[PDB]
């Protein structure tokens, strides 16, 4: 299968950058998705996650309040609304694949390549 | 939260010598651990899952063991193509947390 | 949609388009729903699962024994049929894997499953029974065969019946439909030594007492 | 009349006439009931509440 | 053998199988010491086997 990230770049802090994944190969709709980040100090946290219908969402206690999660299925879509940034979220972001429809249950078996999102 | 300790941070071995590393949890988490391999460059790879689970494509070098709080991971006898950071995960309950990584170095 | 409980809960390719419900009050079939089983054959004890799927407080899939690692000594991509087409292209169940001679043997089967996460787990699963001798030796190899499935509550030696049957959507052999639910804290296990359908994907879920099933084509 | 949370339909397969027979005369005994139950309130509610409101008047 | 219903009404099809006392009656009954028999139609599949006991 494939995963693409879209969106990243370099912006100042504060304001608000948004990154997007489009998936390949697969039925998208029928999986639960996630982001992961990157960071050069700390090698790998996480960020994100939606279930397969959109229903629910779960966040990093670190993003959460901040972090917007949001997917369409009808256009094998995956969102993050990446808002009040700051320097400390600088990371590569990857989008991935959980082989699993509830959160409960899964394996996070398939990462895009990511992209770089750098707050200064 | 359950937090991986992955130890040793940094190895090194020739060609053909056995290497191994040791993770452990904070928490009893079964065998709910997938081992990646981070070549440089690269999106991790899923390498072994639910701890000793080989993955597919992933050669026979490979190995993984352990239960409750202490695993292991074997790369059995050391090839070139194995440089990578390799990171402990584990999904027994939410957040889903990984290990620091330790860097495998080939000489 | 135009797909019944069977076809949605086995995979039928043309319920592929559904959307998983991650919790439903009632389910909805129109009077022509008549994509279900595919491959002709008994389903079991389809009465009682449409019963327990009637109302659901919770409900997820999960791949189980997956497609690529889990059965490296058997042919997972030979196991497609005619009688279940996808756009013109042989295919199958999307929630089974039927696996067949690698090379020129069926080595021995054994596989588990251990249900430590909490829900109840649905796992279903399939018999083929050949139509002649000549598909036995085709699909898997040994002449002498046999499934065995079990957990704590479930236990069953089941047989290959190998004859010439009428033919249902062009095959003169039949493959059936079994399941059972999986309590959490316990085990399953699959043996054989061929025509076993295994389980690619399970589902996880939580039962809502129980409700109904209303046939209409009234809108949602 | 306070009801609870139910679900009428059932179903059975075609080796199971008898149990779907058992169903149907379940259902039916409850129409019947009912039906009859609920003309015979009617008509003598109505009756009694004409008078009700005759004895008002007187 | 086989029937085709192409008639139109439903056909009830009644049929019976056979359980020996012993394998002497098998040998002078069907001759095959090792038998089954089998039934079908497209809602129906049934292999048989014969119980040799005495009763
Ligand atoms: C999904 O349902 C349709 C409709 O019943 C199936 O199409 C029929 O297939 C039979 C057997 O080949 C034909 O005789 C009919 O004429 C077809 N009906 C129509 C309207 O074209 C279809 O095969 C089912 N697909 C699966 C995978 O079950």
């Amino acid at each position: 299968v494939q995963l693409l990230e879209s969106g990243g770049g370099l912006v100042q802090p504060g304001g608000s950058l948004s990154l997007s994944c489009a998936a390949s190969g697969f039925t998208f709709s029928s999986f639960a998705m996630s982001w992961v980040r990157q960071a050069p100090v700390k090698g790998l946290e996480w960020v994100s996650m939606i279930s397969a219908g959109g229903g629910n969402t779960y966040y990093a206690d670190s993003v959460k309040g901040r972090f917007t999660i949001s997917r369409d299925n009808s256009k094998s879509t995956l969102y993050l609304q990446m808002s009040s940034l700051t320097a400390e979220d600088t990371a590569v972001y990857y989008c991935a694949k959980s082989d699993s429809s509830g959160f409960q249950y899964g394996r996070r078996e398939f990462w895009g390549q990511g992209t770089l999102v750098t707050v200064s | 939260d359950i937090q991986m300790t992955q130890s040793p941070s940094s190895l090194s071995a020739f060609v053909g010598d056995r290497v191994t590393i040791a993770c452990q949890a904070s928490q009893d988490i079964r065998i709910h651990l997938n081992w990646y391999q981070q070549k440089p460059g690269k999106a991790p790879k899923l390498l072994i899952y639910d701890a000793s689970n080989l993955e597919a494509g992933v050669p026979s070098r490979f190995s993984g063991s352990g239960s409750g709080t202490d695993f292991t991971f074997t790369i059995s006898s050391l090839q070139p193509e194995d440089i990578a950071t390799y990171y402990c995960q584990h999904y027994h309950n939410l957040p889903r947390t990984f290990g620091g990584g330790t860097k495998v170095e080939i000489k | 949609g135009k797909c019944n409980i069977a076809g949605w809960i086995l995979g039928n390719p043309e319920c592929e388009s559904l959307s998983t419900a991650s919790s439903w009050s009632y389910i909805v079939e129109t009077p022509s729903s008549d994509n279900g089983t595919c491959y002709p054959g008994d389903f079991i004890d389809y009465e009682e699962l449409r019963e327990q799927l009637s109302s659901v407080s919770s409900f997820e899939r999960f791949e189980i024994f997956p497609k690529t690692s889990s059965w490296p000594n058997h042919d997972s991509n030979k196991g497609v049929t005619a009688a279940c087409p996808h756009a013109g292209a042989k295919s199958f169940y999307k929630n089974l894997i039927w696996l067949v001679k690698k090379g020129n043997s069926y080595p021995k089967l054994s596989k588990s499953y251990i249900n430590d996460k909490g829900k109840e787990v649905l796992v279903l699963w399939g018999i083929h029974h050949p139509s002649t001798s000549a598909d036995q030796q085709s699909l898997y190899q040994n002449a002498d065969t046999y499934v065995f499935v079990g957990s704590s509550r479930y236990s069953k030696k089941f047989k290959p019946e190998i004859a010439i049957r009428p033919k249902v959507r062009d095959q003169e052999g039949r493959m059936n439909y079994y399941w059972t639910l999986v309590e959490p804290g316990d085990k399953i296990t699959f043996e054989a030594t061929g025509n076993l359908v295994v389980p690619r994907y399970a589902f996880a879920m939580e039962r809502n007492a129980g409700s109904g099933i209303i046939i209409s084509d009234t809108p949602v | 009349m306070n009801t609870q949370f139910t679900a009428v339909g059932k179903e059975f397969n075609h080796l199971e006439k008898r149990i779907e027979n058992l169903n149907k005369k379940v259902d039916d005994g409850f129409l019947d009931i009912w039906t009859y139950n609920a003309e015979l309130l009617v008509l003598l509610e109505n009756e009694r509440t004409l008078d009700y409101h005759d004895s008002n008047v007187k």
